């Protein structure tokens, strides 16, 4: 397998625990209109709707906290992201990957649902 | 000018990369070369770094990494001046060299044995911080002969040697270097030493 | 309050079920009922990673394995001390945890073990009497189960 | 200097019997003390370092106990390859001071030696020499008398004995008295004769060979 | 795994100087989890320790009183080897030498060396002599036949004396070696086997004295 898996699921295992203020969002559910793909472009896929999510709410003052944990947080998130978007590309490999019309889903829910695919592929990928 | 031996690198995997590279003949390496590295990525910078001296024509540069996921790979090109003399890749996850552990101390609670305890050097944020296996190092400052090295293969970092395998009246120095299995890295440098007297 | 066991059955304890969301969403009937104290389902009536509404749950994150078996020891140097032990479950998946005392010991010490390593006491007194044992956790690669298996049968090392 | 006598020089003992060595130290040395074993014709081999922990491959009947100045290595349900000597050692300070030694011999049921005797190949007698041999193999207990008889002659003073160590299987003895004459000795008489006395033995076995068959 | 090869047993004049080498394999002389040993072996000595050599942050050497005034132990980092040397030597210091891998933190001898018997003698080497044994005339007690060796007249000790090239081990008695009046040594090595392959299997003794190197292997027919 790879450790790349384990560094995926060790992010998203943080953040599904850890939520904040702009973690109720809508993101575009991949996976609800998921027509058969391949493996790799649901990577790719995914990749691409959190990268358009921390570039979109990085600056974003709705998104930051009023208290210096609240700040932390944000900060926090945003980073778990980067690191998320960065080894799911990789893991893909695919240059492209047009995301085509799918219904919404909220920030939280898209992470929870793709922390239990990462989960199920690490469960076949057992030697 | 003119490449010797190729630039290798190593990564803490945290913050600081180190590549190291000898030259064909003496060089200024401050004046002369810079060594350009970008994360090949969508969203990235390009970053300069200025070469340290090691030696006559040994060159030594750091690097900045803000944060390093294991598919990270860096592009590194070496310029001297106007003219390209080497171009190559780094994937830090490949070349991990792990910070050295610390706030290494002796404890006496227990009569029947010596516990020592120090600190993981990386943050829970960090994806080494459950892979350091670490590798004590405990030597007498009498007997020079007596210079064993335990091996902690367990997540905790912490150690308890039994007492009896230790001699009354003479003092022992420990210090402890880090290594992590699941990324295949090198051994860390060793951490500062210290030192108790048991009676 | 369904609890899977070592991706075997499950046991419920206080009806149909359906997968939420995915191939074959029609309510079943419970083939074995208990006593009414719950329901169980087979090997085949379990799909982790699915969506799992009767009350809907996750069901990786309610996965307890069995307790290890075979412990054995072996000393790997003239002061190392191994501890093995095998798993019913994919090895995979389980965060061991290894506990150990002596007899003068008034409390037992403990040590994580991930699934990669293996666990061993790097210094040993040769004049005491050791035991040990040890449970798994299915965590947290797999799922994100809090609840460890039952402890093993101890095991024992050593004189005086 | 930290010296270390140990205790007994020999003893022997039978298959599955509980053996114990012990060893005192000059001073105080806690639990760093060795013990060896040495078969016949090998280099020591460690059995148990600091006082009781056994060196790996070490069957598990070897036992070792004691701290300060009183150590012991036990020996439970001893084995026909236990036969050798066992030596104990300071671990504490140089330099090492080695225990005296404990030759640790196995004690069996009466065994009847299988009696040989061989004459002098036509290669030595050329070089005016002849060596007859008289092979006892596989007695107990060591304790035997052998004599030479040329021509019905006991002689004396012509002869020499040599033992080996207790077999490591099925710890029996052998022995082996080798006759020496010149040429013209050997040749002056025809039937030698060799009288063994065991105690094995309900009458003495005597092999004999006649010069030229 | 740790395999430890000495040097060549032999003879020293008296006052000469004694030395002998040890060749490490699997483990390196330089190791500083290790020290390296050389203990020697005799009836009037016991088991005696004469030093030891390690390297940790720079080599160190360490001495018995006994020794210590005659004693010279050093590492050689480039044949992997340690050697030891005593001069002045009196035939007190006969005796079987070892070299031995000692744990450094808790000074026990982890391996050793099969043992080395120099001897201090001014008298000079003399090769052995071997001569058969006569297998059946009176002897095939039962069904095993018994035959052997005569390696007579050698000095000084030792004599290696295996049987097939090491490929016959079972029944084999090799008889420690005698001090004949003449002053040299003699030994006898027989070994019984089955009385119905004298014909057929084809037995040599494959003597070997190294301190004369000398080397015969002696055929034993029925006779
Ligand atoms: C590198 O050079 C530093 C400054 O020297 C300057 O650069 C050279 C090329 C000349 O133009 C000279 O006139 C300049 O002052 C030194 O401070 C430094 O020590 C040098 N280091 C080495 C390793 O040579
Ligand atoms: C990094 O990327 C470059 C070009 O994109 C490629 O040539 C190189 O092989 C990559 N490095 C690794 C370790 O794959
Ligand atoms: C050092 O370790 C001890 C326990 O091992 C801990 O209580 C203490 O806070 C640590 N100190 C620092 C500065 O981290
Ligand atoms: C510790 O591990 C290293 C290999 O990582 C091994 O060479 C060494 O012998 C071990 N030490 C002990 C005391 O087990
Ligand atoms: C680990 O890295 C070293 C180089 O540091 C390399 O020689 C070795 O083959 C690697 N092992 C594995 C299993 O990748
Ligand atoms: C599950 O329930 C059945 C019947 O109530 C019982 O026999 C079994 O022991 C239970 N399993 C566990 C792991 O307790």
């Amino acid at each position: 397998c790879d450790i790349t898996l384990q560094e995926i699921i060790k992010t998203l295992n943080s953040l599904t625990e850890q939520k904040t203020l702009c973690t109720e969002l809508t993101v575009t559910d991949i996976f609800a209109a998921s027509k058969n793909t391949t493996e790799k472009e649901t990577f790719c896929r995914a990749a691409t709707v959190l990268r358009q999510f921390y570039s979109h709410h990085e600056k974003d003052t709705r998104c930051l906290g009023a208290t210096a944990q609240q700040f932390h947080r944000h900060k926090q998130l945003i980073r778990f992201l980067k690191r998320l978007d960065r080894n799911l590309w990789g893991l893909a490999g695919l240059n492209s990957c047009p995301v085509k019309e799918a219904n919404q889903s909220t920030l939280e829910n898209f992470l929870e649902r793709l922390r239990v695919i990462m989960q199920s592929k690490w469960f076949k990928c057992g030697a | 000018f003119k490449v010797l031996q190729e630039p290798t690198c190593v990564s803490d995997y945290m913050s600081i990369s180190t590549c190291e590279w000898k030259m064909n003949g003496p060089t200024n390496c401050s004046t002369e070369l810079r060594l350009l590295y970008q994360l090949v990525f969508l969203l990235s910078e390009a970053h300069t770094c200025i070469p340290e001296n090691n030696g006559g024509a040994g060159c030594v540069c750091h690097l900045l990494m803000d944060d390093v996921v294991s598919a990270d790979n860096y592009t590194l090109d070496l310029w001297a001046g106007q003219q390209l003399l080497w171009k190559g890749s780094f994937k830090p996850s490949e070349h991990v060299k792990p910070r050295a552990p610390g706030n290494l101390t002796v404890h006496t609670n227990v009569s029947d044995t010596l516990l020592l305890t120090w600190s993981n050097p990386y943050p829970p944020d960090n994806y080494l911080y459950n892979h350091l296996t670490y590798a004590v190092n405990i030597w007498s400052e009498n007997d020079p002969a007596d210079f064993r090295i335990y091996n902690v293969t367990y997540l905790e970092p912490s150690l308890r040697i039994a007492a009896s395998t230790l001699k009354s009246g003479i003092s022992y120095r420990a210090r402890v270097r880090a290594w992590a299995q699941c990324y295949n890295t090198t051994w860390s440098e060793w951490s500062p030493s210290t030192k108790w007297h048991n009676s | 309050q369904c609890f899977v066991f070592n991706v075997e059955y499950m046991n419920c304890t206080w009806l149909h079920y359906w997968y939420k969301n995915s191939d074959n969403d029609k309510v079943q009937k419970c083939s074995h009922y208990l006593f009414t104290s719950g329901c169980q389902l087979q090997k085949k009536e379990i799909h982790l990673y699915q969506t799992f509404v009767v009350q809907m749950l996750k069901l990786q994150n309610l996965v307890i394995p069995w307790a290890p078996e075979n412990l054995t020891l072996h000393k790997l140097s003239e002061s190392q001390l191994e501890l093995n032990w095998n798993n019913r479950f994919l090895n995979h998946c389980l965060e061991h945890l290894v506990q150990y005392r002596t007899d003068w010991d008034h409390s037992w010490t403990e040590q994580s073990v991930d699934y990669r390593h293996k666990f061993s006491l790097p210094s040993v007194d040769g004049q005491k009497r050791y035991t040990f044992r040890v449970r798994s956790r299915f965590n947290p690669l797999c799922g994100s189960a809090q609840h460890w298996s039952e402890w093993s049968h101890p095991i024992h090392w050593g004189s005086n | 200097d930290i010296q270390v006598t140990q205790s007994p020089s020999s003893l022997s003992a039978s298959v599955g019997d509980r053996v114990t060595i012990t060893c005192r130290a000059s001073q105080g040395i806690s639990t760093w003390l060795a013990w060896y074993q040495q078969r016949p014709g090998k280099a020591p081999k460690l059995l148990i370092y600091a006082a009781s922990s056994l060196e790996t491959g070490v069957p598990s009947r070897f036992s070792g106990s004691g701290s300060g100045t009183d150590f012991t290595l036990t020996i439970s349900s001893l084995q026909p390859e236990d036969f050798a000597t066992y030596y104990c050692q300071q671990s504490y300070s140089t330099p090492w001071t080695f225990g005296q030694g404990t030759k640790v011999e196995i004690k069996r049921t009466v065994a009847a030696p299988s009696v040989f005797i061989f004459p002098p190949s036509d290669s030595q007698l050329k070089s005016g020499t002849a060596s007859v041999v008289c092979l006892l193999n596989n007695f107990y207990p060591r304790e035997a008398k052998v004599q030479w008889k040329v021509d019905n002659a006991l002689q004396s003073g012509n002869s020499q004995e040599s033992v080996t160590e207790q077999d490591s299987k099925d710890s029996t003895y052998s022995l082996s008295s080798t006759l020496t004459l010149s040429k013209a000795d050997y040749e002056k008489h025809k039937v030698y004769a060799c009288e063994v006395t065991h105690q094995g033995l309900s009458s003495p076995v005597t092999k004999s060979f006649n010069r030229g068959e | 795994q740790v395999q430890l090869q000495q040097s060549g047993p032999g003879l020293v004049k008296p006052s000469q100087t004694l030395s002998l080498t040890c060749a490490i394999s699997g483990d390196s002389v330089s190791s500083n989890i290790a020290t390296w040993n050389w203990i020697r072996q005799s009836p009037s000595r016991g088991l005696e320790w004469l030093g030891r050599t390690y390297y940790r942050s720079k080599w160190y050497n360490d001495y018995a009183v006994s020794v210590r005034s005659r004693i010279s132990i050093s590492p050689d980092t480039s044949k992997n080897q340690f050697s030891l040397q005593l001069n002045s030597v009196t035939p007190e210091d006969t005796a079987i030498y070892y070299c031995a891998r000692f744990s450094g933190w808790l000074g026990t001898g982890d391996c050793w060396g099969q043992g080395t018997l120099v001897t201090v003698s001014s008298a000079s080497t003399k090769g052995p002599s071997v001569f058969p044994l006569a297998p059946s005339s009176k002897s095939t007690s039962g069904g095993t036949a018994a035959l052997g060796c005569l390696v007579k007249d050698y000095f000084p000790e030792p004599v290696t004396v295996s049987w097939n090239s090491g490929a016959l081990t079972s029944g084999v008695h090799t008889f420690p070696a005698v001090l004949q009046s003449s002053g040299l040594y003699s030994l006898s090595s027989v070994v019984t086997v089955p009385s119905s392959s004298l014909g057929t299997q084809t037995y040599i003794c494959n003597v070997n004295h190294k301190p004369s190197n000398t080397k015969v292997d002696k055929k034993v027919c029925s006779r």
